[PDB]
């Protein structure tokens, strides 16, 4: 809706329907979008989408992985390995709002194994203040540049810090 | 033989088969053509077989036959069927000898009347002095007298004409449809969709 | 004709907060609920830059509707007043702005009992009216901390209520019998402290169309 | 040593507390912490035992059950056998628990299934109790979400188990306990 | 003061007062509230050093200043006049002594009706403030933890330690207690027996899923669609999440998957694992009234409604959601969370059942009966999610999900769940 020419690439070849998830939200908001149901490795969906929306000059190319968390180092050696294989310019930690402690050891293993430079803080519209987002600044050493407002895709709004703030606080 | 007749009759009635006892009871009325008992188990064969004019035509023609030996429940019962619940109130009421059955039909002809103050006080006797199979089910008609108190196509003949069916869509969501026809401006992001 | 205005109440507030003590929540849903039968029923008191007085007249109590419109006035400050309770406790200037919703709300339960004295309306809400006044008479007259005029409106609220189950058949004296049971547990504190000093329908007669017994006929 | 009372609330554990040690009938609440007293046995020899009727409350039942089934020479399950009839998922699945920490003891206590509340005409029998019972931890033994109850190839019983389990008839209000204070002679 | 009671902690009534008009009124509704339900205006006060129970009975909420002053003074002329008889161990103290304390009581009532017109808890402070520290950093709500440890400066006040003790072990000892006894909810639960009970109208088994957003509803529910096929169940999922994209194609993966692992071949020729689905768009309430109408007929002992992830404030939507609940009256209500959640485990599951009891239209409505908590492999100990869920809702932790497969759901064991956050 800014002028760029955006495209999505779903590279989570675990989740069911997960390709399925991201083609209704691609094809509702009228942007482009790869992923396979026959291809298990994301390394393979995301080099072979990037080479692709490359090779059709795209100017915002996002990539969708899956979920994972550190105790599994067998999807923390994947994403380390999806992240060389199309090299990010930026990668972005996002993060519910309702998340407790348990935040800044999981933002902290996602800073080690791989390079975050930025965080989103979603489900911030009901109840959450999102106070777990101190311990993912502090963690992956990243600014909140987004927040997200709702389950639309309209619901998302750039980070300011002053009214962030004063909610946290009351 | 008469009384093999009525062990034939007797036989069949028990069995729910009274569309033989419906044929050996016309055999007793053609020997005994004033037998109350058989004019009884024609009426109940045609009752239980849907006959409701058929088993009243039986309590009709033989009225001073069936006299005070009477079928005031079947004929209050054929005419409470065949849309009368004037003629089956009127009926119950000029019985000679009230019965458990036709105070079932009278609870059922005063909630047909939307008399639901007595078909109250007729459903509360009728579940404490009922001990039958069908007390849930007196339980359910009590229930409902307490919640009572408070292919036209326009033309058959121009539907395999235009188009052998409408539109294969044909009816679903307006804004589904090929026509569309909504005058939709633009879409915007209110509900669910991404179908 | 009907209303039960018990049966009202009672899910009203357990399904808008006071199942949980909220009566900040139940009063704001009272005044929404007043709203929006004021602008279906196009019942507005006042225009844009004038008000003019609602008055609930007679004509208009055929709807069996319009006493739901008094009825939460009745409620709206009756709901302030008991929320004006808890914050009494602790800034006891509050219980004077209490006293004065609840006058307020007998006044309109005073004046919701005359609208049911209409011939149009059956006995049920003329009389469910009547001791609904005479209930927020002894909860006020007990909030004016007199244990005697207290149990005068209680009791009365009570010998009320029970006129009314024992008049009707005994399911639905359930509702008056309720509401007697309901104001009971007032009654024996204020005397001890005077003397201080289509349904499914079965056609079940089908089942009893069978043969007469064949026994004499063998 | 100890004789712990156990069962589900008002089951009649604290009436038959007091009926045993006083003889007479005591008005009794919800019971929420154990109560201890002694209990000098109708035998020649006079054997005292240490009863203890621990709370019926599902907050209370397992937390006070452990603290005291090492010390325990004999434990009496109360049941209501007037309510048993509504009861028997909550009699059965307390029971299972009473039976798995009974045969993980080292000295595995004496068992009675004091089916309380007989006084009253809708209590069930200690034979149908049994029956219903065995019925129901034959099912619990596979529905349970190692120390198993008997055979898994046989129907349930008590029997099978490496227990000394009774069932007797009771009545807490005098008092029918002549064949509690029988079997509290017997196993002293 | 129309009522007063006075028992032990054994469930033994002391004295009790009901005036001498007619007498002895409310004396067990007394306890319930009172002792049963913490661990008219019916309140208590304890007394934990004799284990004693103050339980009052009155009106007009503002007295309540008085009221407590006179449970305050016949408090301490019992626990004076008393002392030898309530300070003993034996149960045959009280079972022996006499409590005529009616004469007292009318004095202290007539007085009071005048005035109208060992562990301390400076001792057991700075541990009950290490305690609520350690269970609010090991995930337990911040007020979930300050509840817990007061809860044991009430238990433990008065009361004499052990032969060793101290201070601090005491105050750490009882509110591991305190919260055994509260995740160790009021409930219980059964298998095939359970489904016999649901046969005994000829109808399935059907089970609401519902939380909010991401916790496990969809995945879990398909753990618990194999550990039902595994005890030779059919399951019929029934999807009734249409809020989102792919919600009815992950339900078909796992009906895929499941069918697979237990097709009509290895379980005696007919379908156990099948997927109801209307598409997106429907509504929930009616793709689930129709698969309940549909595993009737087609032979399902389960149907597991899976529905769409919601927050907790939204009026116009857990209204139908609550709505859906009440009047599909499904078996068992299961509510989700995750063991990441902080805080928010006690808003979630106060405004999931208060939601439940509003838009509910009955006498008694149709609550939460349990939480699966998912993500149980993540925490790692700060395990204070379980504690915080069983605390509010006095309901038991169905299942704890721990990854992401079929075979990670596990039963609770709540005993070393309390053993990890009370040992600091
Ligand atoms: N590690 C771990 N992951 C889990 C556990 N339970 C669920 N998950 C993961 O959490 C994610 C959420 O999956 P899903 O089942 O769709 O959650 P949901 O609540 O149905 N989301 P929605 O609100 O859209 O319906 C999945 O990637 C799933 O694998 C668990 O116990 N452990
Ligand atoms: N009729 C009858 N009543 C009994 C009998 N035994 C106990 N009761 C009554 O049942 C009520 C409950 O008895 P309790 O002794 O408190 O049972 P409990 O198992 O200790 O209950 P909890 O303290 O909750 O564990 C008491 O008020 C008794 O009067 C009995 O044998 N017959
Ligand atoms: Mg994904
Ligand atoms: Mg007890
Ligand atoms: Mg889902």
């Amino acid at each position: 809706r800014k002028g760029w020419k955006t495209c999505l690439i779903c590279a989570d070849t675990f989740r069911a329907g997960a390709f399925d998830q991201l083609k209704q939200n691609a094809t509702k908001a009228r942007i482009p979008f790869y992923g396979s149901y026959t291809e298990m490795d994301p390394v393979i969906i995301a080099s072979e989408g990037v080479e692709k929306f490359k090779n059709e000059n795209f100017e915002i190319i996002i990539v969708d992985t899956s979920g994972r968390h550190k105790q599994e180092d067998s999807l923390f050696e994947e994403m380390l390995q999806v992240a060389n294989a199309i090299q990010p310019d930026n990668i972005v930690y996002v993060m519910d709002a309702s998340i407790g402690q348990a935040c800044e050891a999981q933002a902290k293993a996602f800073k080690d194994k791989v390079d975050v430079a930025s965080v989103i803080v979603t489900k911030l519209d009901g109840h959450a203040k999102g106070g777990g987002a101190l311990s993912a600044v502090a963690a992956t050493k990243s600014p909140i540049i987004f927040i997200g407002t709702g389950e639309h895709i309209d619901d998302f709004e750039p980070f300011k810090t002053q009214p962030f703030i004063s909610k946290l606080l009351g | 033989s008469v009384p093999a007749l009525w062990s034939e009759v007797n036989r069949y009635g028990q069995n729910g088969d009274f569309t033989r006892a419906l044929k050996t009871v016309n055999k007793i009325l053609q020997i005994n053509k004033d037998d109350v008992t058989a004019l009884h188990c024609k009426v109940v064969c045609l009752i239980q077989n849907g006959s409701f004019k058929e088993a009243l035509n039986v309590i009709n023609t033989h009225t001073k036959v069936l006299a005070n030996n009477s079928l005031s429940f079947e004929k209050a019962y054929c005419e409470y069927r065949l849309n009368r619940i004037e003629n089956a109130l009127k009926t119950i009421e000029s019985a000679n000898q009230q019965t458990d059955k036709l105070k079932e039909l009278y609870g059922q002809v005063l909630y047909r009347l939307e008399r639901y103050d007595e078909c109250l006080a007729v459903y509360r006797d009728l579940v404490r002095n009922s001990q039958d199979d069908y007390d849930e089910e007196r339980k359910t008609n009590l229930s409902a007298v307490v919640a009572a108190q408070s292919k036209k196509k326009g033309k058959l003949p121009k539907n395999y004409d235009p188009k052998v069916t409408p539109d294969p869509e044909r009816w679903l969501p307006m804004r589904x449809x090929x026509x569309x026809x909504x005058x939709x401006x633009x879409x915007x992001x209110x509900x669910x969709x991404x179908x | 004709l009907s209303l039960e205005i018990l049966q009202i109440i009672k899910e009203s507030q357990q399904q808008h907060g006071l199942r949980h003590g909220d009566f900040q929540r139940y009063r704001g849903y009272c005044s929404r609920r007043q709203r929006r039968l004021r602008k279906t029923l196009n019942f507005k008191m006042g225009n844009r830059h004038k008000f003019t007085g609602k008055k609930v007249t007679e004509d208009l109590l055929t709807d069996n509707r319009y006493l739901l419109l008094v009825l939460m006035d009745a409620e709206r400050a009756w709901s302030y007043a008991m929320q004006l309770k808890q914050e009494a406790n602790t800034e006891p200037r509050k219980r004077f702005h209490l006293l004065s919703r609840l006058r307020k709300a007998v006044k309109h339960a005073e004046e919701l009992e005359r609208l049911c004295e209409s011939n149009r309306v059956d006995a049920k809400t003329k009389l469910e009216a009547q001791a609904y006044t005479a209930y927020l008479s002894g909860m006020l007259r007990f909030e004016h901390q007199e244990w005697k005029a207290a149990i005068e409106a209680f009791n009365k609220c009570k010998t009320i209520y029970e006129k009314l189950a024992s008049a009707f058949t005994e399911e639905q004296a359930v509702l008056y019998n309720q509401r007697v049971e309901e104001i009971s547990p007032n009654i024996r504190y204020c005397a001890y402290n005077i003397g201080d000093q289509k349904p499914l329908f079965f056609d079940l007669a089908l089942n009893h169309v069978a043969f007469p017994p064949l026994e004499d006929k063998l | 040593r100890a004789v712990l009372l156990l069962g589900l609330c008002d089951s009649g554990k604290t009436l038959l507390f007091v009926r045993l040690l006083t003889g007479h009938y005591r008005d009794t609440q919800t019971s929420i912490t154990d109560s201890s007293a002694t209990y000098r046995v109708n035998n020649n020899r006079g054997n005292s035992l240490t009863l203890i009727d621990l709370p019926g409350h599902e907050s209370l039942r397992l937390q006070f059950l452990e603290r005291f089934k090492t010390s325990a020479r004999a434990v009496v399950f109360v049941v209501d056998s007037a309510a048993f009839q509504r009861e028997v998922k909550d009699v059965a699945e307390f029971l299972y628990q009473v039976l798995i920490d009974s045969m993980s003891l080292k000295n595995t206590p004496s068992f009675l299934i004091a089916c309380n509340k007989q006084d009253i005409a809708m209590a069930k029998s200690a034979k149908l109790i049994q029956q219903q019972l065995e019925k129901e931890l034959n099912t619990l033994r596979v529905t349970r979400s190692p120390a198993q109850l008997g055979k898994k190839g046989k129907e349930f019983e008590f029997s099978q188990l490496p227990l000394k389990v009774e069932f007797l008839e009771c009545s807490a209000k005098s008092a029918d306990i002549q064949d509690l204070e029988k079997w509290l002679a017997k196993i002293a | 003061l129309d009522f007063f009671t006075i028992f032990s902690k054994g469930g033994l009534v002391l004295w009790c007062f009901q005036g001498v008009s007619d007498s002895c009124t409310g004396p067990v509704n007394a306890l319930i509230r009172s002792v049963l339900l913490q661990e008219l205006t019916l309140k208590y006060k304890l007394d934990n050093q004799f284990e004693l129970v103050f339980v009052v009975g009155f009106q007009k909420i503002l007295t309540l200043t008085y009221v407590d002053k006179l449970i305050d003074d016949v408090h301490r002329l019992f626990r004076d006049k008393y002392r030898t008889e309530i300070q003993q161990q034996s149960a045959l103290s009280l079972l022996n002594g006499t409590f005529d304390f009616q004469n007292d009581f009318l004095r202290l009532l007539r007085e009071a009706e005048e005035s109208s017109k060992s562990l301390s808890r400076e001792d057991m402070e700075s541990v009950l403030d290490k305690m609520r520290d350690h269970l609010i950093a090991k995930n337990v709500a911040a007020d979930i933890a300050v509840q817990l440890c007061e809860s044991v400066a009430n238990k433990l006040e008065g009361k004499v330690m052990g032969t060793f003790s101290t201070v601090t072990s005491t105050v750490k000892q009882a509110l591991q207690e305190s919260l055994v006894q509260i995740l160790q909810p009021q409930r219980r639960v059964d298998m095939l027996r359970d489904i016999m009970d649901a046969q005994r109208r000829q109808r399935p088994y059907v089970v609401t899923f519902c939380g909010v957003n991401g916790v496990g509803k969809s995945t879990n529910l398909a753990k618990i669609s194999f550990w039902l096929l595994e005890n030779g169940f059919s399951v019929l999922i029934a999807a009734c999440d249409t809020f989102r994209a792919g919600a009815v194609e992950q339900l078909r993966t796992h009906t895929r998957r499941l069918s697979a692992l237990h097709p009509p071949e290895k379980h005696g020729g007919r379908t156990m694992v099948q997927l109801f689905e209307k598409g997106y768009g429907k509504d929930a309430a009616g793709i689930a009234m129709e698969a309940i109408a549909f595993a009737r007929n087609q032979g399902f002992d389960v149907v597991l409604v899976d529905t769409a992830g919601r927050m907790q404030d939204n009026a116009p939507l857990m209204t139908a959601l609550a709505k859906l609940i009440t009047v599909n009256t499904p078996d068992l209500v299961l509510f989700v969370g995750e063991a990441l959640v902080g805080n928010e485990a006690v808003d979630q599951l106060v405004k999931f059942n208060r939601a439940l009891a509003d838009h509910s239209m009955a006498q008694t409505p149709r609550l939460i009966d349990g939480i699966v908590l998912t993500k149980f492999d993540t925490i790692d100990d700060k395990v204070g999610a379980a504690i915080s869920m069983t605390y509010i809702t006095s309901k038991p932790i169905v299942f704890v999900g721990t990854g992401q497969t079929y075979c990670d759901l596990r039963s609770l064991n709540a005993k070393a769940v309390v053993a990890a956050l009370m040992k600091a």
